[PDB]
């Protein structure tokens, strides 16, 4: 498999802004801050395979699925 | 963990399992044979060769 | 100084002043300034109000009755204090002598009364007497069709305040089944599994799942001496009669062997109440009475809320 | 605290059928389980009154009860906002059955399923192979008559058969078939063949007939055979001066009323028992009207 | 494996189950003689097992 | 004590909001496969259809 990385992801980092928002602000310290406050008021890494001319990305989600207890 | 449906699909609440194990215990034994006579000169003295 | 004093004023002050309500949300409409003052904060409450992510929203997040209890003084002989707190208890009238304990019963004394839960039960129940004596026309009513309209459903135990000769007991008559306790413990009703029949589970397009399940009690009235069980159903007060007539259908057949000898009186089989309304999409759960002799599997839910009802004949 | 639903369809409507929807805005319907999203497979009465299988109304009646209801309230491209009905609260309603009738004010209203037309009833989503069938809601009164119509039929078509008579028919049809409202007249829907479940609702009846006939009082018989021959009424014409002859032999006894108060001590039991029966589903509670918008306020 | 069982253990699915532990006992025992008769991919079946 | 109890509410309700949050990530993933799947015809008949 020739790259078991991929760090093509768009230049775009308004997503991760607000993703990293959201886990902080669900993070224990912040609800701990909040309810004080109310009292006292990176790639990818997927394989990758060459198709010919193409570089294809395999990988499977199977994991989330049985951590979940779902069917896949 | 769950996952997040669009479905009528009855939606699953937090879970969580408490599982238990116990000990389980062993005990070996083997005899030995000591002669009287074997024992009774350890606590005697010499005094020959 | 001199005396330190048994309580706080600043705890006193500071735990109530957690439970004011929020003020209401003016705004005025004659100043402009006022006027959008008040507009931020509106926009600013939605917010916090409607955001996943903060806790304010959870915070915020605090039409609740509160319930209506009931006392009783009952014979500690005819009570057994080990019952568990969920129990449905039943009351029995009395005509003149209303005045003194009014002997209130539980599903396995009433077993007794009307004679694994065998075995419970008379593990519980030293002497059948006790509680027989409290019921001196039960011979007569049973053959009559009327312990039914004296047997009336109280509710769910929350509090004993156990005593020697006499005994405090506690019931939710009404609204949501919660402690009396002001730490607000919870508890959940439970009965006997071999009493529990679940109706939706017996009779096994597609069928909706409604906000509610109900569970009622039906006493009847059958040839080897009365007889009470409670089932479970989610489907409707003028399908679930039919439903109990076709479970009934049996005993009433065998019952119906011989009926000139009695007249008229005999005629009734049995009754059903509806002891209130529980969740549903969540069902029952099964667990064990704690007592010393045996396991006697029991059937736990959650979260009841009593609504009680008149009794309604089954023929 | 809040009550809602969305009902995210899979392909988006016709320009002509989305406009036929909102057209039915403010009409309850039934939605098979309460949350916040749910699919339009469990939206109509669609399932239990099939176009491919015989249609059984004492089924569908049985399935509305149990059934959550919704408020109609919104239609879009994707989507179909509706509010779930609680126990207590009060929620403003519309008028839009297409079986056309006019309500009084603070008038008691019943849910029923689409007796009068299944053309009517059901809106059909053919973009998303679906149709959505909405309950008929009528005024009590007339709603208890439909009833009746409904069980009787089911028993006299039994007890007359087409082939034996053709003109035995044609008399059963004429008082169950139509229903007379208010200078109108509307054709009630029969099934063909009656298999379904008022067979079941009669054998319940027919097992309190029985019992009731037993305990039957005398001095309720005498009663009305002497007034039939003796004065006239509204409500004795339907017995002429003839008297029928069976009464004249059930109540030839003298009259005790301890005997009698037994009887009519036995009677009030089972007259309570039994209506369980007739109520078959859900009542609406009226609180206001508004001719001119058609729109009431239920609870 | 996980694909067999996620659904759940009905009466069908351990009848497609007991049904496959019926074909491994024939199949797959006694490894290490069955590669003995093999032709030489027999290096790489047992690496494989 | 007060304060273990406290701080085990805090603990409980952090993680309830965890759990939310998460379940909407993977609700997501779930919905774009179904996507995908949806709009994802045989090969049976694209190999020759296109």
């Amino acid at each position: 498999e020739a790259d078991n990385q991929i760090m093509g992801p768009s230049s775009y980092a308004s997503f991760v802004v607000r993703g990293e928002n959201l886990v902080t602000a669900v993070s224990y310290g912040r609800v701990m801050r909040t309810f004080e406050h109310f009292m006292a008021r990176v790639p990818i890494s997927a394989a990758v395979i060459k198709l010919g001319n193409h570089a294809v990305a395999v990988e499977s989600l199977q994991k989330m699925y049985n951590d979940t207890q779902s069917p896949y | 963990p769950t996952i997040a449906h669009g479905d009528g699909r009855r939606p699953s609440k937090q879970r969580t399992f408490i599982v238990v194990k116990n000990c389980h215990k062993h005990h070996i034994s083997t005899e030995m044979e000591l002669s009287m006579l074997d024992l009774e000169i350890l606590h005697s003295i010499p005094e020959t060769p | 100084m001199k005396v330190q004093g048994s309580v706080d004023r600043r705890r006193l002050q500071r735990r109530i002043a957690g439970l004011l309500p929020p003020p209401a949300r003016r705004l005025n409409i004659s100043r402009g300034s006022e006027f959008t003052r008040d507009v931020r904060g509106l926009v600013e409450e939605h917010a916090q109000a409607s955001s996943l992510s903060a806790a304010a929203v959870w915070r915020a997040g605090l039409g609740w009755r509160p319930p209506v209890f009931g006392d009783f003084l009952i014979h500690a002989s005819s009570f057994n204090n080990a019952e568990a707190t969920g129990t449905p208890l039943f009351q029995f009238k009395q005509s003149d002598p209303f005045s003194g304990v009014d002997a209130v019963f539980t599903p396995l004394s009433l077993f007794i009364l009307m004679n694994g839960l065998t075995r419970m039960a008379n593990l519980l129940y030293d002497s059948p007497a006790t509680l027989a004596d409290l019921v001196p026309d039960f011979g007569r009513l049973v053959a009559d069709r009327r312990f039914h309209n004296f047997i009336t459903p109280v509710g769910p135990l929350v509090e004993n305040i156990k005593s020697t000769y006499l005994n405090k007991i506690t019931t939710v008559v009404h609204g949501p089944v919660v402690s009396k306790a002001i730490p607000r413990s919870t508890v959940k009703v439970t009965v006997p599994q071999e009493a529990f029949v679940d109706l939706d589970a017996w009779l096994s397009g597609l069928q909706p799942c409604p906000a509610d399940a109900r569970l009622y009690v039906a006493l009847t009235y059958e040839e080897a001496g009365p007889r009470f069980t409670f089932f479970q159903s989610s489907r409707g007060h003028c399908q679930i009669m039919n439903i109990l007539r076709i479970y009934y259908s049996p005993s009433i057949m065998h019952r119906y062997a011989v009926v000139q000898p009695l007249h008229i009186e005999e005629l009734t089989f049995g009754a059903v109440a509806c002891l209130g309304t529980f969740s549903a999409t969540d069902g029952w759960r099964r667990s064990a009475f704690n007592y010393r002799g045996s396991s006697l599997p029991v059937v736990e839910i959650d979260s009841f809320y009593s609504n009680v009802s008149d009794w309604e004949v089954i023929l | 605290m809040d009550l809602k639903v969305v009902v995210s369809l899979s392909s988006r409507l016709y320009t002509d059928e989305i406009a036929k929807m909102q057209q039915r805005i403010g009409c309850i319907l039934p939605l098979a389980s309460t949350h916040g999203t749910q699919n339009v497979q469990g939206l109509g009465l669609g399932q239990v009154y099939s176009l491919e299988t015989v249609p059984d109304y004492v089924s569908m009646y049985n399935y509305l009860s149990d059934c959550t209801l919704a408020v109609l309230d919104e239609v879009s491209v994707d989507s179909l906002i509706l509010t779930k009905i609680v126990p207590g609260q009060t929620y403003a309603i519309k008028n839009k059955y297409q079986p056309f009738f006019q309500w009084h004010g603070t008038g008691s209203l019943s849910v029923m399923p689409p007796v009068f037309g299944r053309e009517h009833a059901t809106v059909k989503l053919e973009s998303n192979d679906v149709d959505i069938v909405f309950p008929m809601v009528l005024p009590t009164p007339i709603a208890e008559e439909v009833l009746q119509k409904i069980l009787l039929f089911n028993v006299y078509s039994r007890v007359v058969m087409q082939a034996p008579g053709n003109a035995d028919m044609l008399d059963v049809h004429m008082h169950l078939g139509s229903v007379s409202y208010l200078g109108h007249h509307y054709e009630l829907a029969l099934p063909e063949v009656p298999g379904p479940l008022g067979l079941a609702l009669l054998d319940n009846l027919s097992l309190y007939f029985c019992i009731m006939v037993t305990l039957l009082p005398r001095a309720s018989m005498r009663l009305v055979r002497g007034l039939i021959r003796h004065e006239h009424h509204d409500l004795l014409n339907l017995f002429q001066e003839m008297v029928p002859d069976e009464i004249a032999r059930i109540d030839l006894d003298d009259l005790s009323v301890a005997d009698d108060l037994s009887r009519m001590r036995v009677m009030m039991t089972y007259l309570q028992s039994l209506a369980s029966l007739f109520n078959l589903g859900p009542r609406l509670a009226t609180a206001a009207y508004s001719q001119e918008t058609l729109t009431a306020t239920c609870w | 494996d996980p694909t067999f069982t996620e659904r759940g253990f009905s009466k069908t699915v351990k009848s497609d189950l007991i049904a496959m532990f019926k074909r491994h006992l024939l199949e797959h025992s006694f490894f290490l003689d069955r590669a003995e008769n093999m032709g030489s991919g027999f290096s790489q079946y047992v690496r494989s097992r | 004590v007060e304060y273990a109890e406290y701080v085990g509410a805090v603990k409980t309700v952090a993680s309830a909001l965890q759990f939310g949050v998460d379940a909407l990530e993977r609700g997501l993933i779930n919905t774009v496969l179904s996507v995908k799947l949806r709009h994802a015809p045989p090969m049976f008949i694209l190999q020759t259809l296109a």
